[PDB]
RNA sequence: CGCGGGGUGGAGCAGCCUGGUAGCUCGUCGGGCUCAUAACCCGAAGGUCGUCGGUUCAAAUCCGGCCCCCGCAACCA
RNA sequence: CUUUAAUGUUUGAUGUUCUAACGUUGACCCGUAAUCCGGGUUGCGGACAGUGUCUGGUGGGUAGUUUGACUGGGGCGGUC
RNA sequence: AAUUCCUUGUCGGGUAAGUUCCGACCUGCACGAAUGGCGUAAUGAUGGCCAGGCUGUCUCCACCCGAGACUCAGUGAAAUUGAACUCGCUGUGAAGAUGCAGUGUACCCGCGGCAAGACGGAAAGACCCCGUGAACCUUUACUAUAGCUUGACACUGAACA
RNA sequence: GCUCGCCGGAAGACCAAGGGUUCCUGUCCAACGUUAAUCGGGGCAGGGUGAGUCGACCCCUAAGGCGAGGCCGAAAGGCGUAGUCGAUGGGAAACAGGUUAAUAUUCCUGUACUUGGUGUUACUGCGAAGGGGGGACGGAGAAGGCUAUGUUGGCCGGGCGACGGUUGUCCCGGUUUAAGCGUGUAGGCUGGUUUUCCAGGCAAAUCCGGAAAAUCAAGGCUGAGGCGUGAUGACGAGGCACUACGGUGCUGAAGCAACAAAUGCCCUGCUUCCAGGAAAAGCCUCUAAGCAUCAGGUAACAUCAAAUCGUACCCCAAACCGACACAGGUGGUCAGGUAGAGAAUACCAAGGCGCUUGAGAGAACUCGGGUGAAGGAACUAGGCAAAAUGGUGCCGUAACUUCGGGAGAAGGCACGCUGAUAUGUAGGUGAGGUCCCUCGCGGAUGGAGCUGAAAUCAGUCGAAGAUACCAGCUGGCUGCAACUGUUUAUUAAAAACACAGCACUGUGCAAACACGAAAGUGGACGUAUACGGUGUGACGCCUGCCCGGUGCCGGAAGGUUAAU
RNA sequence: AGGACCGAACCGACUAAUGUCGAAAAAUUAGCGGAUGACUUGUGGCUGGGGGUGAAAGGCCAAUCAAACCGGGAGAUAGCU
RNA sequence: GCUUGAGUCUCGUAGAGGGGGGUAGAAUUCCAGGUGUAGCGGUGAAAUGCGUAGAGAUCUGGAGGAAUACCGGUGGCGAAGGCGGCCCCCUGGACGAAGACUGACGCUCAGGUGCGAAAGCGUGGGGAGCAAACAGGAUUAGAUACCCUGGUAGUCCACGCC
């Protein structure tokens, strides 16, 4: 078998990163509502 | 020639490796080269547009020139040079005043053949010119459309274009297809037929050969459930509709010949 | 358990659909041409239109019972 | 009234030519080292093609749903 | 026959014995000529039958070597469970009874075992039906629609035959 | 600490990735460890990661992403040019030894190397987002030459040994050495050089490319390893000396020959084959707009700078992923001795562990296996499970056939050990000596030494010699499918799908088709010997009859027929 | 030369047993299949929900698929328990 | 040794001898247009088919594939099969003339080799006409035959097999 969450810290943040994010319309309100509800880690990184 | 390997191994008992012994024997041409990397049938959305498209050996695109816009300028064939994208083998030709070319090759043409570009050249396998000037009733290949286009028709091995005759200012053609079209005479016509007639009785013998050219399997209709192909389900491929493209579009029978700007052009369809 | 169509000289079909007139091939009897049969040519006879009742000037026809036949039924955990 | 005939006149259907609309994934030049694009010369077609609107046909490629009940279990048959 | 319902069809071969298998006979319920027919060396973790070899598969198992099972010390769950002083049998009974009646039997209470019952435990039966429930799928089910396609108006003009 | 046992192509040693102090030291035992625990990856506390040469950042690009204007789209937003990002890619430079509780191609000692800045002196013309060469490349295969490395011997050091022999053809340990520099071989590639001219490389050109002349036959490019240097240096067995009894200081012999031999290197080679095998920059160089008492470039020299981040430890697993200290999975590199073809396997070296519950008992039964009387598939849905065959050379081998095969068909013989042929052969390698010389890493010749198949003969041991691990069961009739292959991961691996080939049909390029409201793309920088769709499924012999129904195509006179 | 044979690393997953509250939410054990290819694989990108992908099973799309997960319609509706 | 066998060289003759590459004319068919109109075609007769969507007939142009009227002759060449419009190129065999030259070097030949009409078979093109099978309409006691209308393989070309 292979267990399903192979750890690579650059697609960890290719595609969850906060540049990421960031840079598209859906992306933004998504950061909106995180901070919204008052969560510390909005997307995890370093 | 159809040189046909010995049955040793299954799969390699019905080979047909039309080599040939006339091409370099090594890399070609460094400078009149360009990178070309299969996008596998994808457009920019990134989903499949054409099917049986994937996987394949790298291929480097060869430049060659289909226009022969030099005029009045003796140019000779040193070498002949195998392609990976066409079927007609393109032949390295070495201008006479110190640049070298590829461009595709006529019938019996050999290595240290001496040719031309233009309306000053006479008739020989090989010789490009505007069209007028051409015995009526002679067999050419590369005719361009457009007057500046490049190239458009026959280029492929053992093709060839007819033409009829130049009635006022139309150059009434005939293709391999049958389809006679009115094209000006302005157009550019390379003398003679397209070169490495054997092509045609090339077989792969191996299921594994379609597959390293680059052709992707096709899945049969008959055989894809339903939900995936118009045709499909059934018990024991229980078949029985009318045979369609896998969109609905009928086919075996349906003229999808939706043009009309250019049927000004066409004067026979397809016999 | 039902629906659909049909039942017409010795064989088999026309006509029915849209009401006043019943036809064709073979066959039967026979003659002819042939030394003989067949084949063919030709003429005639042969049809209560399955049966009964109703209806209108006239019922093979339009309608309603009974009988006979073909296809599908004779099931699935 | 009908058969017809010259003309004035009012619209329409074809044939052909022309050039300014338009098209141009033809050549070239400049912006600009830039296969995008725009414009300018010229060539090739040509009032087509294409697009909007109205409209006839086709249309499971796609979508929303219907697909009766009783029934000595359902179904088949039958009935309402 | 991957097809033959009736059927273990019929004759022959193999076996003492052959509903399978092999070869033929055609009476093909209901083979069939690219939804391809008939053969086909080679290939096959393929389906079926047969012989040899070799063996505990079996006639009938037996012994032995280890890991658990058993005991002791330490740690310490689980599904399940209305309450329980929780026997068999005959009968009756919401229709197969530990619990009712009749009746025999039975000192109280553990452990090692074995699985007949508690219609045992696990899955608000996946089987059938119902629900004027859902969902995908088919088409000559009803109605629309993308796309394609026809023509007219517009962008769209000017001459003559 | 002394014995025993296990892996040893790993259960060993290092990295990427990813975790994030799990690394080391001291201390503590409740909670974590499926047991106890003064133990630990647990708690508390302290310490550790040192760089011009390693990786990255950085220069430059690929797939692809973003993308000012632009085309387009109800809006959002989509695609895409110039540009600008993006490695798994290409691009400059270091090795050995010693030390710490923990780190070191980074620290220290020794020995080296690279790209740039300013300055000095002597010469010389330099100069782009522009051109050219290079960079720069595929698969498989055979061969020559070496190295890492191993072994024997020689030599040095020690012993001659608790039960019989052991001063001898005896035994044990060691015999290690790089980067750089110089030389520049084996080998491979290519004809150099000089003159002139040119519609060529968007322009220029001395650079490249091309055509005629000329002289001579080599020059040049490239290149593992060896040899010298590096190094009268480092290291080095065993001794010499103090014990906090953990280890430290000091001293220091030999340090070579020979054979065998890689998948490593020469080789980013050579032959051959076809499916035809990146790009850009660094680098070398030519000129443009121009600038020349300049500025710059070349060469030698002095000095200066080389930043920032990571660097601990785990890294085929108790530290990653799986909720766990889980019999699972995880890319790359190094990888010894004997037998053996081998990275198989078995036993061992270096090195690391005994799997974090054990002590007794030997009951049924379960599980993993060993053995068996006589028979040998009578078992059963069925030869499922076990059992057996199993290696090398040679002999021999059918039906059938597409003439490749079938085939390792089936069935058989010889296999240990010792000596002799021959104080170990054929073969391989090969110093000294000798000769020559266009004198060097030379060419012949010469044969010491070393290593080492196999065949035959004789004798002998045992029941057995591929004595173990390792290691096909074979054949006959036949259906289906051609075959290799693919598939329901987590109940179906086949007869299903794919398949080369075949057939019809659509398509004249702004091609049909397809994604997309559009633009723009794929198709293809392909064009009828091409691409898309459908159907069957190698090969061989063939592939019949029906156009009523449905669909499609052609012909449209006429009837019906929307909008207007 | 070879979709060549035997057969390890590598990858896949035909048989039987054990396991099924397991060591493991499909593994191990003893044998198998392929292994120069239509091969396998690391790093990294592109195609997404009525859509992707598919050598085509209605399999696969983060242990979930004849239409994924999450949030909002929504306290959806139920002649039913 | 010789020559009356056989062979060869010098100069000429006839010829559908073979292969390869072009070219020419009529006719048939088809496509498009002009003119024009109820039949055309076929047969012993008739019908299928074709035609008022306008054929046939007729005129013009164009694209084609195949075979070569007359010359043509119990004529010619070749081993036989077989081969004829014309031209070019390569090339074979037979024959005549006056001499010379080598000097029996010959005849046939199982096995063996090659060539080899048509038809058929494979790969890839070509495809006008003609035309198995096949279909329709007739004939017929029946007609899967003779007739007619359409018509696929093939017939033709390059490389092979039989
Ligand atoms: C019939 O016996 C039924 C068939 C079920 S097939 C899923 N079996 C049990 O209900």
């Amino acid at each position: 078998m292979k267990r399903t969450f192979q750890p690579s810290v650059l697609k960890r943040n290719r595609s969850h990163g906060f540049r990421a994010r960031m840079a598209t319309k859906n992306g933004r309100q998504v950061l909106a509502r995180r901070r919204a509800k008052g969560r510390a880690r909005l997307t995890v990184s370093k | 020639a159809v040189v046909k390997c010995k049955p040793t191994s299954p799969g390699r008992r019905h080979v047909v490796k039309v080599v040939n012994p006339e091409l370099h024997k090594g890399k070609p041409f460094a400078p009149l080269l360009e990178k070309n990397s299969k996008s596998g049938g994808r457009n920019n959305n990134g989903r499949i547009t054409t099917r049986h498209i994937g996987g394949g050996h790298k291929q480097a695109y060869r430049i060659v020139d289909f226009k022969r816009n030099k005029d009045g300028i003796p140019a000779v064939v040193e070498r002949l040079e195998y392609d990976p994208n066409r079927s007609a083998n393109i032949a390295l030709v070495l201008y006479k005043d110190g640049e070298r070319r590829y461009i595709l090759a006529p019938k019996g043409l050999k290595a240290g053949d001496q040719i031309q570009s233009g309306v000053d050249a006479a008739i020989k396998p090989g010789n490009t010119l505007p069209m007028r000037n051409i015995p009526v009733g002679s067999t050419v290949h590369n005719v361009e459309m457009k007057p500046g286009k490049g190239g458009q028709l026959a280029r492929s091995a053992g093709t060839y274009v007819q033409i009829v005759a130049r009635d006022g200012a139309y150059v009434t053609l005939r293709l391999r297809s049958g389809e006679m079209r009115k094209v000006e005479a302005d157009c550019r016509a390379t003398l003679g037929e397209v070169g490495n007639a054997e092509h045609m009785l090339r077989v792969l013998g191996k299921a594994g050969a379609a597959r390293w050219r680059g052709v992707r399997p096709t899945v049969r209709g008959t055989a894809m459930n339903p939900v995936d192909h118009p045709h499909g389900g059934g018990e024991g491929r229980n078949f029985g509709k009318h045979p369609v493209t896998p969109w609905g579009v009928q086919t075996k029978g349906k003229k999808t010949r939706s043009n009309k700007r250019t049927d000004k052009f066409i004067v026979r369809r397809r016999s």
